[PDB]
C-alpha cells in the first residue's frame, strides 16, 4: 500500500530513456520511445484537464526551489487581457555540482519540445523561449535541430499536432551568467539587459518578459509534462513519500568511484544511491567526510548524516539543508573542507550580479574572511562575526542567490567549527 | 534579420545579447566600433550596449 | 472659576514699548514667517516640520585688520520657532514687526508602481537598472 522504502526505480518507469545518448536523439528514435504520442488529444483535452494532471502528480520545481508546479503554472489560467502570453524554460544550469539539464537537452531534446507545447497549452502561452547558456553551444545546436524536424512534422507552429492551436519554440543563448538562471534575471536578459533580478512584485505571471504573463520552468519540470499526461498524474504521484513525488535526475559528482547522471525514484536514501549508482565513496563509505546534497547552494551535511537522511525535499529541511537540483557533491577525508567551501564562496562572488547591497557587499566580504580561514589567519571571536554576516544577508536580498551564498557558509560553520578553529591554533603557533 | 523577427515588434533591444555574440563569431572580439554598430542597428543607446558587454563574461573585449 | 477680579481690555496686544528694543528694530525690520525648505543634498525631511521667523538681512563687510564679516545688526543672527503659523503671526504682531508669510509648501503625493518599469507598451519602461 504505501510503500515506506524507496529506490530500486525500474527501467520501464523512466521518463528520461535516451539519458546517456546511446539511442537516436533525433525525431525517429524519439517517436519510438513514446515521444509525442497523442499530443493531439492532450492538447484537445484543454489546459484545465492538463493543470489537473500535473496537480495530482505533486510535481514540484526541478529548478531548486520546488513549488507545486501545478499550482504555478495556474496562476497563468486566466482570460487574456490584451497581453501575450509566454512559457520560458530555463536551460541556464548553472549551479555548481548540476548537469541534469545538459543531458535532457542533447539526447531528449524532443521530450523539451513536446513538454514546451503541452506546458504552454496548459498556461495559454503563445510560444516558449528557451533560455539556454551561453556555453552549451552544441547542447543548443542540438536542440536547435530539433525544433526544426518539429516543425517540418507540423507538430509545433501552426496548428500544433493537428490540434488548432499556434505555438512557437525559440531558442536564446544566454552569454555567461550564473544570475540569469533566477528566474526574473533570466527574464531581464531575455529582454537584452544586464541580468539583474527584478524585485517582487509584480509577479511574472502578471508581469513577466516583455512586460507580458510569463511562467519560467525548469528543464526538467517542463520535459516530463507530456509523460505525466500520458501516463497519469496518479502513476508519477506514486512515487516517493507524499508530498514528494516522481523521479528525479540525480547528479553525483566528487569524490565518488564512478561520477555520474542518474535516475532514480525520490525519497531514496542517499547512502543507497551513492554506493549503487555512483560505485561507492572513494576509499569506502569510511572515508566519507561530507556531502553537499543539492548544489553548491545547498548546506553540506557531515556523514553521520548521511548514513540515514532520504533524498527529498522534506526530508533533507529536516537535516537543515535541501534538495536543490539533487546535485550530490561528495568530499572524502582527504579534503581540505574549508578550502572547499571557500571555493563556492568565491564562486558566488564572481556571480553576485552586485544589484543590491548585501550581496554585492556581503558576499565579497564574506569571501574576504573564508580566504583567511582557510589559512587560519583569524580568531575564534570572527567565527560568530561570519555566522552574523550571513544571517545579514539571506533573507534581506533581491533574489535568493544571496540566500545560496550564505548557506554554505553556514553549514561549514554549523557542522565543522571545531576544524575552523582547529586551523586557527595551527597559525598563531606558527607564526606566534 | 532573423534573430530580430523572434521577437515582438517595439522589443528589439531583446536582440541585443544575440546580435553582440554575432559580431564576436565574425570578429572573434568586441571593439568599441563593433559595440557601437550593434546599438545603431537595434536603435538602442551604446551604452546599454556597454552595460552587455561588461556584464556577460563570454564577450571578449580584448 | 476665578477668585481673582479680572479686567476687560479690548486694546490690541502690542508689547513694543516695553520690550526695549530700539526704535530702528522694529519699524524697519521685515519678518519673514515661513517653514524651511528642505536641504536638497539630503532627503531627510525633519527639518521642514516647524515655523521659522527670521528678518531681513543687512549689511555685512569686511574688518580692516583681519578680513573677518562685521556687521551692525543686532538681529542678524535672531531665529524664533514656532508650532503654527497662527503662533508665529501673533508673535510678530505683539512685538509691532511688519512680516510676509509663505504658505507651507507639501510634497504632493506621488504614485509609485515598480510593476511600470518592465511595461509592455508604455514609455516608463526602463532601459537599465
Ligand atoms: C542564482 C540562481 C540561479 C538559478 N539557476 C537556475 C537554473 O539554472 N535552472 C533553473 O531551472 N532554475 C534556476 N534557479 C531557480 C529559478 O529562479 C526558478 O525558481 C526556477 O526556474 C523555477 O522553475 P521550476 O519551478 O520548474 O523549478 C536559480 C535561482 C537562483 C537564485
Ligand atoms: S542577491 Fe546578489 S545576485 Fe541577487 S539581486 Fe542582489 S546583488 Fe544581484
Amino acid at each position: 500500500p504505501k510503500k515506506t522504502s524507496f529506490g530500486s526505480l525500474k527501467d520501464e518507469d523512466r521518463i528520461f530513456t535516451n539519458l546517456y545518448g546511446r539511442h537516436d536523439w533525433r525525431l525517429k528514435g524519439a517517436q519510438s520511445r513514446g515521444d509525442w504520442y497523442k499530443t493531439k488529444e492532450i492538447l484537445l483535452k484543454g489546459p484545465d484537464w492538463i493543470l489537473g494532471e500535473v496537480k495530482t502528480s505533486g510535481l514540484r520545481g526541478r529548478g531548486g526551489a520546488g513549488f507545486p508546479t501545478g499550482l504555478k503554472w495556474s496562476f497563468m489560467n486566466k482570460p487574456s487581457d490584451g497581453r501575450p502570453k509566454y512559457l520560458v524554460v530555463n536551460a541556464d544550469e548553472g549551479e555548481p555540482g548540476t548537469c541534469k539539464d545538459r543531458e535532457i537537452i542533447r539526447h531528449d531534446p524532443h521530450k523539451l519540445v513536446e513538454g514546451c507545447l503541452v506546458g504552454g497549452r496548459a498556461m495559454g502561452a503563445r510560444a516558449a523561449y528557451i533560455y539556454i547558456r551561453g556555453e552549451f553551444y552544441n547542447e543548443a545546436s542540438n536542440l536547435q535541430v530539433a525544433i526544426r524536424e518539429a516543425y517540418e512534422a507540423g507538430l509545433i507552429g501552426k496548428n500544433a499536432c493537428g490540434s488548432g492551436y499556434d505555438f512557437d519554440v525559440f531558442v536564446v543563448r544566454g552569454a555567461g551568467a550564473y544570475i540569469c538562471g533566477e528566474e526574473t534575471a533570466l527574464i531581464e536578459s531575455i529582454e537584452g539587459k544586464q541580468g539583474k533580478p527584478r524585485l517582487k512584485p509584480p509577479f511574472p505571471a502578471d508581469v513577466g518578459v516583455f512586460g507580458c504573463p510569463t511562467t519560467v520552468a525548469n528543464v526538467e519540470t517542463v520535459a516530463v509534462s507530456p509523460t505525466i499526461c500520458r501516463r497519469g498524474g496518479a502513476w508519477f504521484a506514486s512515487f516517493g513519500r507524499e508530498r514528494n513525488s516522481g523521479t528525479k535526475l540525480f547528479n553525483i559528482s566528487g569524490h565518488v568511484n564512478n561520477p555520474c547522471t542518474v535516475e532514480e525514484e525520490m525519497s531514496v536514501p542517499l547512502k543507497e544511491l551513492i554506493e549503487k549508482h555512483a560505485g561507492g565513496v572513494t576509499g569506502g563509505w569510511d572515508n566519507l567526510l561530507a556531502v553537499i546534497p543539492g548544489g553548491s547552494s545547498t548546506p553540506l551535511i557531515p556523514k553521520s548524516v548521511c548514513e540515514t537522511v532520504l533524498m527529498d525535499f522534506d526530508a533533507l529541511i529536516q537535516a537543515q539543508t535541501g534538495l536543490g537540483t539533487a546535485a550530490v557533491i561528495v568530499m572524502d577525508r582527504s579534503t581540505d573542507i574549508v578550502k572547499a567551501i571557500a571555493r563556492l564562496i568565491e564562486f558566488y562572488k564572481h556571480e553576485s550580479c552586485g544589484q543590491c547591497t548585501p550581496c554585492r557587499e556581503g558576499v565579497d566580504w564574506m569571501n574576504k574572511v573564508m580566504a583567511r580561514f582557510v589559512r587560519g589567519d583569524a580568531r575564534p571571536a570572527e567565527i560568530d562575526s561570519l555566522w552574523e554576516i550571513s544571517k545579514q544577508i539571506e533573507g534581506h536580498t533581491i533574489c535568493a542567490l544571496g540566500d545560496g551564498a550564505a548557506w554554505p557558509v553556514q553549514g561549514l560553520i554549523r557542522h565543522f567549527r571545531p576544524e575552523l578553529e582547529e586551523r586557527m591554533q595551527q597559525f598563531a603557533q606558527q607564526h606566534q | 534579420e532573423a534573430i530580430v523577427k523572434n521577437y515582438p515588434e517595439g522589443h528589439k533591444a531583446a536582440a541585443v545579447l544575440p546580435v553582440l555574440d554575432l559580431a564576436q563569431r565574425q570578429n572573434g572580439w568586441l571593439p568599441i566600433s563593433a559595440m557601437n554598430k550593434v546599438a545603431e542597428i537595434l536603435q538602442v543607446p551604446p551604452m546599454r550596449v556597454y552595460e552587455v558587454a561588461t556584464f556577460y563574461t563570454m564577450y571578449n573585449r580584448k | 472659576t476665578r477668585d481673582t477680579q479680572l479686567i476687560t481690555v479690548d486694546e490690541k496686544l502690542d508689547i513694543t514699548t516695553i520690550t526695549g528694543v530700539p526704535e530702528e528694530h522694529i519699524k524697519t525690520r521685515k519678518a519673514r514667517i515661513f517653514v524651511p525648505a528642505r536641504n536638497n543634498m539630503q532627503s531627510g525631511v525633519n527639518n521642514t516640520k516647524k515655523w521659522k521667523m527670521e528678518f531681513d538681512t543687512r549689511e555685512r563687510w569686511e574688518n580692516p585688520l583681519m578680513g573677518w564679516a562685521s556687521t551692525a545688526d543686532p538681529l542678524s543672527n535672531l531665529v524664533l520657532t514656532f508650532s503654527t503659523k497662527e503662533d508665529a503671526v501673533a508673535f510678530a504682531e505683539k512685538n509691532g514687526w511688519s512680516y510676509d508669510v509663505e504658505e507651507r509648501k507639501v510634497p504632493k503625493p506621488k504614485s509609485k508602481s515598480y510593476g511600470a518599469n518592465f511595461s509592455w507598451n508604455k514609455r516608463t519602461r526602463v532601459s537599465t537598472k
